[PDB]
């Protein structure tokens, strides 16, 4: 039973861990994801650079 | 085994359904030639529901591209995954409806029906079972508004037992595009109240309000309204497309949401919604989710839901995270706003989670709520429309194409039917 | 000689019983693979073919095929045979109807095809076993249906139930009471004893007798896995007092049309707590006629106990448990009924239950399974006829029954049959004078 | 699991929290942006009572931000701890009250009511126990005398035992900030009777004089005066903070300080404040820190206590020190001054010894001392009134706003109750 | 076998179970830990294993107190559920710990009790810790005493409690709060044990040369009479004393049942070696009026009782010698109708030191729990106190609100006036 208390501790610190990991990700994936950045690169179009997006 | 055919009319419908493929293609894994270059089996695991097999690993979408201006197929193909869709598939016309709903549905789209629904039935009948079909439209267009509740008309009558979706962009007054939508709207609700199985209200005021105060963009274009939308059509739909630990497809939405054939108008909203400022005053947490779930401020319909009553609310979750408290957060605001929630049923808040994400995110949430308070968006528009049909406006438009001054009454009695039909089911 | 073919039926049934095989797959020393890595006491869950390979003796159903492929290409791929997991394409969508008239009825054939194949092949069968939730579409209608073709071809064979009853509270669906009703109503009398557990008391147990917060289904699964685990384990282990599954019919439910017995699982603690006391006999009897310690959400102490059948797992001594049961019985806490002054099954086993690698239980030397048939469960009927008729007053959501092939008069008929039974539990509880 | 959301009202109230908060800040141990750069652990184990928890390690404040002009709260985030306070709680409007309590309670002040107590409540939901509010706010001005009352009415009403303190900021018995002053506070007090668990009344005078005699400071900056009502704060919040020999809770202090209802007007004061060149020749022991609370001139507020009979007194010692000091040291002041306490009550004096010490201090204790001198306060408030409403002076501005002329004599009546009820103790 | 359950409740109860069950455990040899690197039994119960978890059920509506324990050095100690905490305070109200408040853990209190309950063959008794002045300590108390009654029968609910003192006092409403608690317990205790603090304070300073004591010293002090109390209990001796025995030779009449408490060989190490502590010298000193732990002063009233437990090396015959002097001066006077007198208890365990404790590993102590009708002169004060107030209603608006009647004030003092004149006519000699 004690081996099993430290194993579900260390579980929980390492879930805490893998729960950052992915909290940091979810943030820097909005910082550059076509829609807050505002970026005037979604006007871009398959026709060319003159004809932009309407 | 569950495929899903998508329809898209009018410039707003396309405009929607090409930022709605480009998602489902970026959370699918495929590039904007048509291959899927992803990493998990997950992803090309359930791709029949939206995608068809081509020779060469190549899938394409079993969506119709329904117009009748050539001008907005120039649109939908400058976007980034413009190739996407086979060339047979775009049905487009060669004069506009020009925001008239009798050009829409009598004698302008009477001629191009035929060709979109030899298209429909075309990928209709190459899926084993298929589910159901899935409609973006405006209701104060011509050609959105007038062919898409024909398209509606004549597939349900081939097709009575397969559910009927449609994502209706309703107007709103204090955005106004054009003058003759309270026409083109109310002319609309009836084919929407008798045919669709299930239909979504959007607002584009409550969009432009959300884009303006919950994710505080300078500058929101329509790419990020279509944006909104589209987050809210992969959560509705992500169940039949990716594993969860307890599932609710669309059909068994329906049937937990629709206590009668004629409540099916929904209130949508999308959950995980903060500005670019807020990024890391945040705790990505259930408690978070919910909370900014059931907010008013988050809808993206232009109703409070204070003024109304809840009849029932829809809950479909993506990602790995507990049931318990899940469930406890329903049991909350159920509880808590009590006045909020129609009596006459007991558990007005169901429940969907899926395991899977969306790309880039690591938990999302989408909201349905049919609420009686959606009747002051007909009477809105109703008291709209009796202000310009007692003058007679403009139906010199309407009544030189082919229809009569019944329809225009029977429209308004059908629509003030149902207002008054959510007005007694609030009384209980 | 003593098996028992296990149906699997709702994404409730299969999520259950992904987590009961992995019990009995550790049990016995089975690989996921199949195959032993070095007895015959496996074959009242599996059957051992020429070679090496032990596929289960169960079949796994659901309209939905998003829960069972994932079993398809999961861990245990190889080890369920490929025609005992059958799927439809259209789920049935929370509709009674859907599950037992129109969509259910089209995958009745082969089921039972695929249950006669296993029933042929087994030489000592005791029971059918079925897992499913009150709650669904699946889940009530195609097990209703599953009751009425299990009784026409087979009889008085004895068939146990394991299915979430819907709690007070929490509730996942909104047409949730329509089929609560409705299974329960054409079950009544197709069913021999249908245990009961509600998913608020699991999670309450999580939260308070586990260390755990924040728990998911497969915590859920797990303990389920348990209480079913132990309820077998006499037929496959060494055990001082066996106890059959023709047992349960006979010494739990008294009258016909109350067969729903509230099981529970008293020695749920976690490793931590678990060092901080001992785990005596006395300790995990008496732990599992508490209140916060019931696997229903209801309260014991509002009804009369009727029937009890506990069943010991581990070091336990004969002796302790008679003592245990004995100052069970000297407390006025819990009173039972007056025309069954026994009241009593007891159930003894030598082997303490495996605990599972990612498992919230610890490893303990006693354990305890106590099946209870209340006359308190009667306010849970009430409750959920309360819910019922809320909504059946409007003739809300019955539009969704009524156009898929089902009469609207069994709503009439349910409902007043259900009220028999909300007062035959009023008959059995006053004493006679 | 206690919390207490500030809300921090009006120009003087937003600058109270900017330093309140990075006081409280220091000693919790969160830097300016908000991770725990601290050096112990009882620093991190109850910070859920004024600190929640995003991501990353960073603690947002639980703070509402409210003025009817943003130019003080667009200051305050230009700051130094002006970027832990989360981006959406800084509710503000467009026109400001200006010196009108009639515009912050009826005109201005209640079109943003609603925004307010939105923010409010979501902070007060993310609560396991929210042991109560506190608003610290001026008296003499519009948003922070009337949006504030506005404010502790409606939320007094929608929470109820929740605890509600308010640090008020009283007028002075010299010169004068406003000249509408006299109504504004009168005006104003009627509700602190009313909506207010416990109302501790601070004097910019006072803060001169401890700042001039006390602390030898040539050049004070009201953010040196207001880093002195931070420390009062903290004091009355230690032990539901940090651990303790006896321990003690906003709560607790009310029950043992507020004897009758309606008196809850208390007069705060600090313990080891010494100058920076009388620093290095003190003696940091009970005995001394106990000879400066009771010391007339270290009070927070203009009323003199040999004026009046301590109804009550509560000392929070905060720092690990004898017990048997802290009791020795209470009998002799009881005893040696013995007409300057009641005697209808037996002992009248609360004692709490929190351990963790003030940063950079050894030994510090918080003085709450509910005086029947309080009375000096309101009798010169309504002198004041009496002057101005006889020849009806600047009324036309408050009478235009929503207003009466009947509802000035109603506070007037309810303040000279509150000073009748003061004296007739006094005199008991 | 003989099990004592301890149920201490509140700040005051938290910390005086950490004291005692710290002495307890360098009694018994059991490290913080929980382990011993059948005396043990009475207070410490066993897992299959070496694993010693006490009987106790540490309770207290504020979550401060416990938490220290849960996370200090005595942490793998206690078992995670007998310390059970809630959310809020009682706020120094017995409304709040006896009505609103306290109606939310009274549940998981008598269930965990019951538990601990389960596993004793011979619960002698519950001992109940308490302070009087606080409010979970008065209100949960008499909450818990009266259910104790009804679910546990009548056993020996012994309460080693906290009075408020006479001049010094931490809480203003402290009249209020011991006047509310004694009419609902007067008919609920057995033996309720009297230790003020302000006693206390002048022994750490007079007896031990400890200036500016902590409520440490003084908790650490209560720890010792609580180890004499229960030492033939656990430990052997030649005559022996249970906790029923205490009722019975204390206890005259059942209204009248607070007896004082007193140490005896309290003295600083640098004086230990300076004294032969004799058993008359411990004796002498257990009766001297200024080493009692409430400041009544005994030599105004009679010693309606007397019980002295002695401890350590003590021969059996200075235990007479010691007690015929004590009956020898006049001074010390006991009433009538107890010809008499005293209830000797020897055990031969001798008292143990803490590392880091005040008083000096003495070879003999005693412990006299001495029934005088001199406690009288306490309840006057305190009547007086809450009369000084009720008069003027004051804080009467914290109780009315908080699930309490106005008219139980009264009640309760009209209970408070009642015991008063039994200890009076007790008193008045044939
Ligand atoms: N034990 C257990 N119960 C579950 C699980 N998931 C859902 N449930 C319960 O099962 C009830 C409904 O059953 P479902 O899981 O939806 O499966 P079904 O019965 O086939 O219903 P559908 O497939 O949605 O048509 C719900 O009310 C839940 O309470 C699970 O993973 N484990
Ligand atoms: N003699 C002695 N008394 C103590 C000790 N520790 C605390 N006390 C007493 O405890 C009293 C204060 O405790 P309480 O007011 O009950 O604090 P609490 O338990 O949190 O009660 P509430 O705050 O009302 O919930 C003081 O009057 C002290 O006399 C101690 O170690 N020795
Ligand atoms: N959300 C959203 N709404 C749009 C978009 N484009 C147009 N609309 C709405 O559609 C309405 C006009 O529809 P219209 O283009 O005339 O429809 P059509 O005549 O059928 O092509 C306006 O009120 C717009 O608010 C878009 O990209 N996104
Ligand atoms: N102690 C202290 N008092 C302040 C501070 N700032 C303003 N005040 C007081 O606030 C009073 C004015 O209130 P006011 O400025 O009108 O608040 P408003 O309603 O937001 O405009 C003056 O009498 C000042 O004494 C400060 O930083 N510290
Ligand atoms: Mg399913």
């Amino acid at each position: 039973n004690k081996n099993q208390a430290l194993e579900s501790a260390e579980k929980k610190i390492q879930e805490r861990k893998q729960e950052q990991e992915d909290n940091l990700a979810e943030i820097s994936n909005m910082l550059r994801g076509d829609l807050l950045s505002e970026n005037p690169q979604q006007a871009a179009s398959s026709f060319g650079p003159h004809r932009v997006v309407p | 085994m569950r495929e899903i055919v998508h329809l898209q009319a009018g410039q707003c419908g396309n405009q929607i359904g090409a930022k709605f493929w480009e998602v489902i293609s970026d959370e699918h894994g495929i590039d904007p030639t048509g291959t899927y270059h992803g990493d998990s089996d997950l992803q090309l695991e359930r791709i029949n529901v939206y995608y068809n097999e081509a020779t060469g690993g190549k899938y394409v979408p079993r969506a119709v591209l329904v117009d009748l201006e050539p001008g907005t197929m120039d649109s939908v193909r400058s976007g980034p995954f413009g190739q996407i869709f086979r060339p047979d598939n775009f049905v487009f016309g060669q004069s506009g409806a020009g925001n008239n709903w009798a050009k829409g549905h009598y004698t302008e789209g009477a001629e191009l029906v035929d060709s979109v629904l030899d298209v429909v039935r075309k990928e209709a009948e190459s899926c084993d079972c298929l589910q159901g079909f899935q409609l973006t439209h405006s209701l104060g267009g011509g050609t959105g508004s007038g062919m898409g509740t024909l398209l509606i008309s004549k597939i349900r009558e081939e097709y009575p037992d397969r559910i009927m979706n449609t994502f209706s962009v309703v107007p709103s007054p204090k955005v106004s595009d054009t003058v003759v939508e309270p026409y083109n709207a109310t002319l609309s609700v009836h084919q929407l109240v008798e045919n669709t199985d299930e239909t979504y209200c959007i607002d584009n005021e409550a969009l432009y309000d959300i884009c303006f105060r919950t994710l505080k963009l300078t500058t929101p274009t329509y790419g990020d309204l279509n944006h909104l939308v589209s987050a809210t059509m992969s959560g509705v739909t992500t169940c039949l497309r990716f594993p969860g630990q307890l599932n609710a497809d669309l059909r068994k939405l329906a049937v937990n949401m629709v206590p009668f054939p004629r409540l099916h108008f929904f209130m949508p909203g999308f959950a995980p919604l903060t500005s670019r400022g807020s990024q890391q005053y945040r705790a990505l947490t259930v408690p978070e989710l919910t909370q900014q779930m059931f907010d008013a401020k988050n809808m993206m319909a232009a109703c409070d839901p204070r003024h109304g009553r809840y009849l029932t609310v829809a809950a479909v979750f993506r990602g790995r995270m507990s049931m318990k408290e899940v469930d406890e957060q329903m049991l909350n605001v159920q509880n808590k706003n009590s006045s909020y929630f129609v009596e006459w049923i007991p558990n007005n808040v169901k429940t969907a989670v899926c395991d899977i994400p969306p790309r880039g995110l690591k938990m999302s949430a989408t909201f349905i709520g049919n609420s009686t308070a959606i009747q002051e968006l007909f009477k809105r528009i109703s008291e709209q429309f009796t202000a310009m049909f007692r003058r007679k406006a403009f139906l010199h438009w309407y009544t030189g194409e082919g229809m009569d001054e019944m329809e225009f009454t029977e429209a308004e009695s059908n629509m003030n039917d149902l207002v008054s039909e959510y007005q007694q089911y609030q009384d209980a | 000689m003593r098996e028992c073919i296990s149906v699997h039926v709702g994404q409730a049934g299969v999520q259950i019983g992904n987590a009961c095989w992995e019990l009995y797959c550790l049990e016995h020393g089975i690989q996921p693979d199949g195959q032993m890595p070095s007895d015959d006491s496996f074959n009242t869950f599996f059957s051992e073919t020429g070679a090496g390979k032990h596929v289960p003796r169960a079949v796994f159903v659901d309209l939905e095929p998003t829960v069972i492929d994932e079993v398809r290409t999961g861990t245990y791929r190889q080890l369920f045979h490929p025609e005992q997991l059958i799927t439809g394409k259209e789920d049935a969508a929370n509709n009674y109807a859907r599950g037992h008239y129109t969509i259910g009825k089209e995958l009745i054939d082969l089921v039972l095809d695929r249950i006669r194949k296993l029933a042929d092949q087994c030489t000592g069968l005791q029971g059918f076993l079925i897992f499913h939730s009150f709650g669904g579409g699946t889940g009530s209608g195609f097990t209703s249906l599953l009751m009425e073709r299990l009784s026409v071809d087979y009889g008085k064979k004895s068939k146990l139930e394991f299915s979430i009853y819907p709690a007070p509270q929490v509730s996942t669906a909104v047409v949730e009471p329509y089929n609560s009703i409705l299974t329960t109503h054409t079950t009544l009398e197709h069913s021999d004893c249908a245990f009961m557990v509600d998913n608020e008391a699991i999670y309450d147990i999580c939260r308070r007798n586990l260390d755990i917060e924040r728990p998911t289904y497969t915590n859920l699964n797990r303990l389920i896995g348990q209480i079913v685990s132990s309820i077998t384990a006499s037929l496959r282990f060494d055990g001082a007092l066996n106890v059959d599954l023709t047992e349960f019919q006979t010494n739990l439910v008294p009258y016909p049309r109350i067969h729903f017995p509230l099981a529970t699982y008293a020695p749920v603690i976690s490793a931590e707590k678990a060092y901080h006391e001992q785990l005596s006999v006395a300790e995990i009897t008496n732990a599992c006629f508490e209140p916060a310690n019931q696997m229903v959400k209801c309260d014991p102490r509002h009804g009369k106990y009727m029937a009890c059948c506990l069943l010991y797992r581990g070091d336990v001594v004969p002796k302790d448990v008679n003592a245990a049961i004995a100052t069970i019985k000297t407390k006025r806490t819990i009173q039972f009924v007056d025309w069954c002054p026994t009241g009593f099954k007891v159930g003894i086993n030598y082997q303490p239950p495996t605990v599972v690698p990612g498992g919230d239980l610890a490893k303990v030397q006693r354990a305890v399974c106590m099946l209870s048939n209340t006359t308190a469960i009667a306010e849970a009927w009430a409750r959920l006829d309360h819910k019922f008729d809320l909504m059946y007053a409007k003739r809300a959501f019955v539009h969704w029954y009524v156009g898929e092939g089902m009469e609207e008069g069994e709503f009439s008929e349910a409902r007043e049959d259900m009220a028999a039974l909300e007062k035959d539990y009023e008959e059995v509880g006053m004493d006679s004078v």
